[PDB]
């Protein structure tokens, strides 16, 4: 908005700004260590104590 | 400070008549009504401070000024 | 379509008349400070002038 | 019945009968009654006529020329269809063979012609030939001082109706620069920023701001082969010569190295036209050609209105 | 603040600018030691900062 | 669609100067930017012909052009209605320069700045510390003579100096100083000292002199040295029977006119170029008169 002068003062027309923003993106990562042997009795059976 | 209201404004409500005129009748519905019509032919709240004996009203206009983009 | 277009003229020209109107409120305020300011001598020399 | 029919009569009826004019505002002066009938309505039109607040006044609110266009058929080889619609285009005469395309040019073919906007330009411009061939005395005129009085300013592109061998092109010769299109699109002229020099902006009491700014073109005529740019000024047709003589002042110095060898002919430097008259209190605006290779910043305004003029030597 | 900049950012006015971010870096860093030596208004400077 | 201005002064006039205004009603003046309100700081020629600084007319001439004009048209207490002049339209005018002259009918009229008196010219607002200086508008003709007067001076006061001669002077003054109108005579205003800008308008000239003198045709010289000695004219008296002697040596050559049509092919270029020069501002277009009200109708 404007304001309203008495002046010679060049008088200002409606305005209006169009502004833009963008995304900005991230990505984390962390390893892990599993033994073979660790894995290979999950899918075996028991059958000791 | 003692009143952060003020509703002293003169009894006078010919102003607000025609102020409330003017926003209605610049309101979207009314120019929407008009151009149909051509187709088919409260106080104050300022602080306030005690000066002595006097009750003074501070407040600043700074707002209109930088909404505006003016200098103040 | 006609009618979005329409009704975005309406939209545009409501707000152009908004904007007028408003700017004459605050033209106002503006002019009574300048008033004010105008007719608003030091204190530098009213404290002792009156 | 039988056939529904391709159009409305009630749209037909009802969109013209939006654009009658208002009737005129009798009143009579021999009945009294008549007579103040007509008096309310006068008082009653001011009103609505002169009120902020209603829209009637905006409504009401609708001496406009309309402009005068110009056709051309031009070689789609010597046209490039990607130019943007604002472009100032130039025409070149022809003596006998007036008859066939009349090869019309734009500020970066004429770059070419007369050899960032480098690079544009010969991004645009595959083969220099094309458009060299259209200009078979340009060797001769340049050394002559007269491509100037053949190079003549048409106006601002509004409409292409692009075609294979031949090519429709469209110009505002005259009055206010608007579409041909009857949805009345708009458009605004633009040129090359490194061509655009603004005159009021170079040379930087107080100085008035008049209703108008102008911008002209001046071709001259300088030792590393011709040379055209357009500036911008708001100040007056018999201050803005001086103004271009003191920007010129330079090249003409260096130019002026050696001048017995030629006689008489040589004598002229260059010219200036005035390609019309724009707003002012509003200036230019800068934006980008859209083309694929590069940005080539450009200089957008608004709202021109062509007034074109004879060409007027600069010495 | 708004009073500095409304006018506009000329060459003078960010030379009265860079000139004040020159006196805050001396002035005002490291708050919370500078109230440590203070005499006891030092409650109310940092409320204040 | 409409053209106007108001020119809201800050304190309100003297009872005696408001009456000296309307007195100048229907006289254009120049107003530095077109809208609907504007201040009286950008009203006169006030700024570029200062009482405190030397007054430079080829400046102020330059600044009228560019300058919007107004119609004088109204004076009040607060206030000074004036209509902005467009391109086309026609707006009725008054007569009220106070350098006093009388116009013909459908007579071509130029704007110029206040050569003849700056007492004259300028109305002074001393309530509101202002004075308003109005353009002199004269009849073409005589308006192209003022001209001339104006550049020459600027060159012979150069080329005679006071001290060396006092009576070398006093001859330059007598054909640039006065201007003879109609059984009158009015004293044209010189500056002192000429620094300002017809220095600049001559060096433009003086760089087509040059060029023009080059391309100069012969059979325009012969021409008039034989008729000076041979018949007499109005317009050869100013060369007597003497003949000057420089012609007798520029055009001793035979005469080709292909040679000649070159020349006078070169000549029409720069004779178009150059008047750009002399026109220096704005022309009014007369359409009617009215002795008895003094009042024309410009466009």
């Amino acid at each position: 908005p404007t304001i309203a002068h008495g002046d010679g003062r060049r008088p200002s027309k409606q305005r209006t700004f169009i502004v833009v923003k963008n995304c900005h993106k991230h990505h984390i990562s962390t390893e892990m260590e599993l033994s073979m042997l660790d894995l290979e009795i999950l899918h075996s059976i028991p059958e000791t104590p | 400070e003692a009143d952060n209201q003020i509703m002293g404004p003169s009894s006078y409500a010919s102003f607000v008549v025609r102020g409330e005129n003017l926003v209605t009748a610049v309101s979207y519905g009314r120019v929407m009504r008009t151009f149909e019509h051509f187709m088919a032919r409260v106080p104050i709240s300022a602080a306030v401070i005690k000066l002595g004996n006097h009750a003074v009203a501070v407040e600043s206009l700074q707002k209109m000024y930088n909404d505006t983009q003016s200098p103040y | 379509v006609e009618y979005a277009e329409y009704v975005g003229a309406v939209k545009t020209v409501a707000s152009a008349l908004q904007f007028g109107v408003d700017a004459l409120e605050r033209g106002l305020i503006n002019t009574v400070l300048s008033v004010k300011l105008r007719h608003a001598p030091p204190m530098f020399i009213l404290q002792t002038l009156a | 019945m039988k056939v529904q029919g391709s159009v409305d009569r009630r749209r037909l009826q009802r969109r013209i009968a939006g654009l009658l004019p208002p009737p005129a505002r009798r009143l009579n002066i021999s009945r009294g009654s008549e007579f103040t009938r007509d008096v309310r309505g006068l008082v009653e039109e001011h009103a609505q006529a002169s009120s902020l607040s209603a829209a009637a006044v905006w409504r009401a609110g609708l001496g406009w020329r309309p402009p005068v266009f110009g056709d051309f058929l031009i070689h789609a080889s010597s046209f490039n269809n990607a130019e943007a619609t604002g472009t100032p285009l130039f025409q070149f005469k022809q003596s006998d063979p007036f008859s066939g395309v009349d090869a019309v040019f734009t500020p970066l073919s004429l770059f070419i012609l007369m050899n960032g906007l480098t690079r544009m330009a010969n991004l645009l411009y595959d083969s220099p030939a094309t458009l060299a061939d259209l200009v078979p005395d340009f060797g001769r005129l340049v050394a002559d001082r007269r491509f100037h009085n053949f190079i003549t300013p048409v106006g601002p592109l509004v409409e292409n109706i692009k075609s294979t061998y031949l090519n429709k092109i469209t110009t505002v010769v005259h009055g206010p620069v608007v579409s041909k299109a009857i949805p009345r699109s708009t458009v605004k002229v633009t040129v090359p920023q490194e061509a655009f020099v603004d005159l009021d902006a170079w040379l930087s009491g107080l100085q008035p701001c008049p209703a108008d700014a102008r911008l002209y073109v001046a071709l001259t005529y300088e030792e590393a082969g011709p040379r055209f740019t357009f500036f911008q000024s708001s100040r007056g047709h018999c201050q803005i010569m001086n103004i271009l003589r003191i920007y010129y002042s330079p090249s003409i110095m260096h130019r002026y190295a050696v001048v017995q060898p030629l006689h008489i002919e040589e004598l002229t430097f260059g010219a200036v036209a005035c390609l019309g008259t724009f707003s002012a209190t509003d200036g230019w605006r800068r934006s980008a050609f859209n083309y694929r290779g590069s940005s080539l910043p450009v200089v957008e305004i608004d709202s021109f209105y062509s007034n074109v003029s004879d060409w007027e030597v600069i010495l | 603040d708004p009073t500095f900049t409304e006018r506009g950012f000329s060459k003078t006015v960010k030379s009265d600018l860079i000139a004040m971010f020159k006196r805050h870096l001396l002035e005002h860093s490291f708050f919370l030691d500078r109230a440590e030596n203070m005499g006891s208004g030092f409650s109310q400077y940092v409320r204040s900062r | 669609m409409d053209l106007k201005v108001v020119v809201s002064l800050s304190s309100r006039l003297y009872t005696d100067e408001i009456a000296k205004m309307q007195q100048r009603i229907g006289c254009i003046l120049p107003l530095a930017s077109t809208h609907g309100t504007q201040n009286v700081q950008g009203l006169g020629l006030g700024q570029v012909y200062s009482l405190e600084t030397v007054p430079d007319y080829v400046s102020m001439y330059n600044y009228l052009s560019d300058c919007t004009l107004a119609v004088l048209d109204e004076v009040s207490v607060d206030s000074l209605i004036l209509t902005k002049i467009v391109p086309g339209q026609t707006y009725a005018i008054k007569n009220k320069y106070q350098p006093f002259f009388q116009w013909h009918g459908t007579g071509s009229l130029s704007v110029m700045p206040p050569v003849f008196g700056r007492e004259h010219a300028t109305v002074k607002l001393e309530s509101n510390d202002v004075d308003i200086v109005f353009p002199m508008v004269l009849p073409t003709p005589i308006a192209e003579e003022v001209l001339q007067k104006i550049l020459l001076f600027n060159v012979y006061s150069r080329v005679v100096m006071q001290a060396p001669g006092n009576a070398d002077m006093l001859d330059v003054h007598m054909h640039l100083g006065s201007v003879s109108y109609l059984g009158h005579h009015y004293e044209l205003a010189l500056p002192e000292v000429p620094g300002p800008l017809g220095l600049a308008l001559l060096d433009n000239l003086s760089l087509y002199f040059c060029i023009m003198v080059t391309l100069l045709p012969r059979a325009s010289m012969r021409l008039v040295r034989g008729l000076i000695r041979h018949e007499h004219h109005d317009l050869l008296n100013l060369f007597q029977e003497m003949v000057p002697d420089e012609i007798a040596r520029i055009d001793l050559d035979d005469l080709s006119v292909a040679d000649d049509l070159s020349r006078m092919r070169v000549m029409m270029t720069y004779l178009q170029s150059l008047a750009s020069l002399f026109n220096l501002g704005p022309r009014l277009a007369t359409a009617a008169y009215s002795q008895e009200t003094l009042t024309a109708t410009c466009w």
